[PDB]
């Protein structure tokens, strides 16, 4: 069976169980203590200690975008998420490598950090979501004609969006709605409707790390 | 004036008569109304001395669908007058479909009086039966929110909101009832969801002097039942600081809890105490007010599922049945309360309205002209066919009930019924599969707030421009604006034929409108319809209203808990 | 012929360049001005404006790691980059990843940076340089039987070697000869002898950045 090393608040993670769960392969999850990474963590990814990790065949394999590429191409014969040309492929790991960059750190910002660092990041994640919801234009999706490869990746950062709409004190939809639109358009497959956690829990880990950090 | 002996000696010799005041209900229901286009159709001038077989020989059954067009011109722009007459204070929906199409029903204080009587009667049996005390008070979880205004500029209306902000509900029920346990603000309240969290409050509040536990239905008992079990530590914390929960939002409920609020820190030992001593709840009705007589409630029909979780959640305590009428015609009272749910069953009150039924006696189903209700036979199945002061002659309801036995001079009727099912082609639908599939999609967006949609409705308004859609869903819980507006974003979304895109992204249909309706909405459906006057074929819900529906449509505007237009598109 | 749209000193440009050339592809290459950015390299890529990009059919391609993919997936007939198990294309991925930004993050920190930085900097990458000799077990290539996909990704950094050895005080040769050396057999390759400029024309230029930037 595959055994997935995850943490509940990982979008990362939900990326790797929305993967899986999208194809149709029946798992196991395991829940990380990330004080006390797990003997078979450590022996999955001993210096990182990062997750997403699926073991497949005593095989770890780690790095969530990595993890969905390995869920696409270890069961290739019923829901692909990239399109049969190579350059549309490349639209999607480029797109999925723009969700890695300044929209994580932005989001990572807004939630995370506040005052002269909050406001830089928080017009960042409109500028994300802003030629987020350009490129999403009018594709029910991303990276194919249906659910495809970066679908998978941003759609597990929807459940945090109740956190930055209140820490930010804002509301991500006025100013672009058919992204958040998406998202819960996104959440009816069964790949995210059951893989992603309550955001209100999420909101509250957000608030753990506030008080935490001030 | 309410008494016990008095009013049901007036109802033995009224059931008795039942012959005399079936003849008359009829007399009564044409003089007033004489005056029926429809009847001109018929050739109708009453009196006459063939009075009963004119109208049994000259006018047609009539559906849902060829009746949705008349009353249609009374509530659209045109206060016609029409099948019956008067445009009337408040108009229905109805279960099952007019050809999956809505289907309209004229309202008349009448009804009203209809209403108080059947109730000051049904509750002489009962505390006949299981007596009260008159200094005490109910748990009542009714609830009646929410009064719109029909395109037409003429309220339209459910029963239970036509009977409850009605001017003489107040006064009539009065010596009729225990005393509501909730202000009649938080009865009345935009948000209602919150207000049941209020109405257990509320009923949890005078426990001590409530002699029942009421919803119309078993499912009304079972989801504030299961509730409880879900936000009982909550409700501690909400009254104890004094402080209710920050969940409360709509500003008159919230000043009403607080107009009864102080910090009071003792009775929350107490009932964490008996709370987690239970066996998973058995019995939590009799644990709350230990001292009532009953719960109550329809118990035949669609809702015997609802039995056994209730009995689970009734504990010991006698379950007794609730009689059986609606606005589109009144039936019966159970004038012998204490019976069993399994053999309960409901005696016809003969100033309703004028009832034929249609024998299934043949086959399924079998050619057979009507006979009179003292006419019909025992234990055969009958189909109601209706004709009362409700835009209703003659009608068929199209139902199924059996006569098991006769009270004195009238018939006893036994429903093992749960649906009027057959439908047709609709057109409100927008596909009823994309309607639900929108209210699913959009949903999920609140499970992340650990809930699931447990009902949902939608509607079409032409009165604007662009005329556009209205989404209407109960939830579980409360929250936050902002997914909300993502929700009704997704309602817009959801639709995946090619034509609603069409329609919206160029804009010639407006954008969809989701006004989240609370809690027990849809459950005011179920129990004012299976519980209507015909038989338990009647469990339902038409998802969409064309401007012809209207009974969910009451329930549909004032209970905004949130109404929110796309700011997309 | 594909069009690409680069930056002379740029390791992931040589990557691109790396892949093309390998592949027995014939395109036209292009510098960029990143002061004066040319109408396609801003008609290509409104987003992050940088390079490198190929267009060929009339699509554009953007990111080293995603053209040398779409370099792969566009030409698979005579030398194939990845392995044709989904897990040696897994382990290349993440490996590739790995490179991708903690190694070039502590080059970065090495020619790009001074004090602390600059000493931090140097530990992490000749431990970075010892886990990738570490993973090779001690291997010729990285991605395949012949030239694979992480040499790609990593060889254009040994244009920057000799810029790493000058700025950092370190020899990569003498604690690690297995990488440099590598390097050095994927020098007689024309892939590596024409893609991958002097390396003092780019010591110069770190030095150049060097000089503008405080
Ligand atoms: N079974 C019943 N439950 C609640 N109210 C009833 C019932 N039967 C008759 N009524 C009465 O009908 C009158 C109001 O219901 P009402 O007739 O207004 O709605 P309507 O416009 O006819 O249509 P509907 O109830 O089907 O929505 C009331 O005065 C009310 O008491
Ligand atoms: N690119 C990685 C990023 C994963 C990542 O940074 N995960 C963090 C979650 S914040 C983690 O696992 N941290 C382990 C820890 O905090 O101990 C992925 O998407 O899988
Ligand atoms: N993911 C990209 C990031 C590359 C990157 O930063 N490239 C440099 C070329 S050296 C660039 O384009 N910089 C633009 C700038 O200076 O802002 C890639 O690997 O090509
Ligand atoms: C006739 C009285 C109308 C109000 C009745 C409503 C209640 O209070 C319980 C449901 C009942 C509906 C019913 O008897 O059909
Ligand atoms: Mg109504």
């Amino acid at each position: 069976l595959p055994i997935l090393l995850d943490y509940w608040p990982s979008m990362f993670g939900m990326r790797a169980r929305v993967a899986l769960r999208e194809k149709g392969v029946e798992f196991e999850y395991r829940e990380e203590d990330f004080s006390n990474k797990s003997p078979l963590l450590l022996q999955s990814n001993p210096i990182h200690k990062k997750i997403p990790v699926l073991v497949h065949n005593g095989k770890p394999v780690c790095e969530s975008l990595n993890v969905v590429q390995y869920v696409d191409e270890a069961w290739p014969e019923k829901n692909p998420f990239f399109p049969s040309d190579p350059y549309g492929r490349a639209q999607a790991r480029f797109w999925a490598d723009f969700v890695d960059k300044k929209f994580t750190d932005a989001q990572f910002k807004v939630w995370g950090k506040k005052g002269e660092e909050q406001e830089a990041g928080k017009k960042e994640f409109i500028e994300a979501v802003k030629i987020l919801e350009s490129e999403l234009g009018d594709k029910p999706y991303f990276g194919g004609d249906s659910f495809g490869y970066v679908d998978i990746s941003l759609i597990t950062f929807s459940s945090w969006f109740q956190a930055y709409e209140k820490f930010g004190n804002f509301s991500i939809e006025s100013e672009s709605p058919k992204l958040i639109a998406w998202a819960k358009r996104c959440m009816e497959k069964e790949s995210v409707s059951k893989s992603l956690p309550d955001s209100e829990k999420i909101v509250a880990y957000a608030a753990e790390y506030r008080k935490n950090n001030l | 004036t309410f008494d016990m002996n008095r009013v049901i000696d007036e109802f033995d010799e009224m059931t008795r008569n039942a012959h005399q005041v079936q003849k008359q209900t009829l007399k009564e229901i044409l003089l007033k109304n004489q005056s029926a286009i429809y009847l001109q159709n018929c050739g109708l001038n009453g009196n006459a001395t063939d009075p009963e077989e004119a109208f049994k020989s000259m006018v047609p059954l009539v559906t849902d669908v060829e009746l949705e067009p008349y009353i249609k011109r009374m509530v659209d722009g045109d206060t016609s007058p029409i099948l019956t007459g008067h445009p009337v204070p408040a108009i229905s929906l109805s279960s099952g479909t007019s050809q999956g199409r809505p289907k309209f029903i004229p309202f008349t204080d009448e009804l009203m009086e209809n209403t108080l009587q059947l109730f000051r009667t049904a509750f002489a049996f009962r505390n006949r039966d299981f007596p009260i005390d008159d200094n005490g008070k109910a748990l009542q979880f009714i609830f009646s929110s929410k009064q719109y205004i029909s395109t037409g500029g003429v309220p339209v209306g459910t029963a239970t909101t036509n009977v409850y902000r009605n001017p003489n509900f107040k006064a009539g029920m009065k010596s009729i009832t225990s005393p509501s346990c909730s202000p009649d603000e938080v009865i009345f309240s935009p948000d209602v969801h919150q207000a049941l969290y209020c109405h257990l409050l509320s009923g949890i509040l005078f426990r001590d002097q409530v002699q029942y536990v009421f919803a119309v239905f078993a499912h009304g008992l079972v989801h504030a039942f299961r509730t409880f079990e879900q936000v009982w530590e909550e409700i501690v914390t909400d009254i104890k600081d004094g402080v209710l929960s920050n969940r409360i939002t709509v500003p008159s409920v919230r000043t009403a809890m607080s107009k009864l609020l102080t910090p009071n820190p003792e009775l929350a030992e107490t009932i964490r105490t008996k709370c987690m001593s239970l066996s998973n709840w058995y019995g939590l009705i009799p644990a709350l007010f230990p001292n009532a007589k009953y719960v109550y409630g329809i118990m035949t029909g669609s809702m015997e599922p609802y039995v056994p979780k209730l009995r689970h959640y009734a504990g010991d305590l006698p379950l007794v049945s609730h009689d059986y009428g609606s606005s589109e015609g009144w039936i019966a009272a159970n004038v012998t309360p204490r019976l069993s749910p399994e053999e309960a069953t409901f005696a016809v009150i003969p100033n309703l309205g004028y009832f034929e039924f249609l024998p299934v006696s043949e086959t399924g189903e079998g050619e057979e002209k009507p006979v009179g209700l003292t006419q019909v036979k025992i234990g055969e199945e009958y189909e109601v066919v209706i004709t009362n002061y409700a835009g209703l002659y003659r009608y068929r309801l199209g139902d199924v009930v059996k006569v098991i036995g006769f009270y004195n001079n009238t018939p006893q009727l036994k429903f093992i019924c749960r649906r009027n099912l057959i439908l047709s082609i609709n057109i409100d639908k927008n596909t009823e599969r994309d309607l639900q599939l929108s209210v699913e999609s959009a949903a999920k967006r609140l499970s992340e707030e650990k809930i699931e949609v447990i009902d949902f409705s939608s509607y079409i308004d032409v009165s604007t421009d662009p005329g556009h859609y209205a989404i209407f869903w109960e939830i579980s819980g409360e929250t936050n604006e902002d997914v909300l507006q993502d929700c009704c974003n997704c309602l817009d979304r959801a639709f995946i034929d090619a034509g609603y895109v069409s329609s919206r992204k160029c804009k010639t249909i407006g954008a969809l409108e989701l006004r989240v309706v609370a809690k027990g909405t849809f459950r005011k459906i179920q129990e004012h319809f299976l519980g209507l006057g015909s038989s338990a074929g009647q469990f339902k819900m038409p998802r969409c209203v064309k401007p012809s529906n209207a009974k969910v449509l009451q329930i549909l505007c004032e209970n905004v808990v949130s109404s929110y237009f796309s700011t997309a598109f």
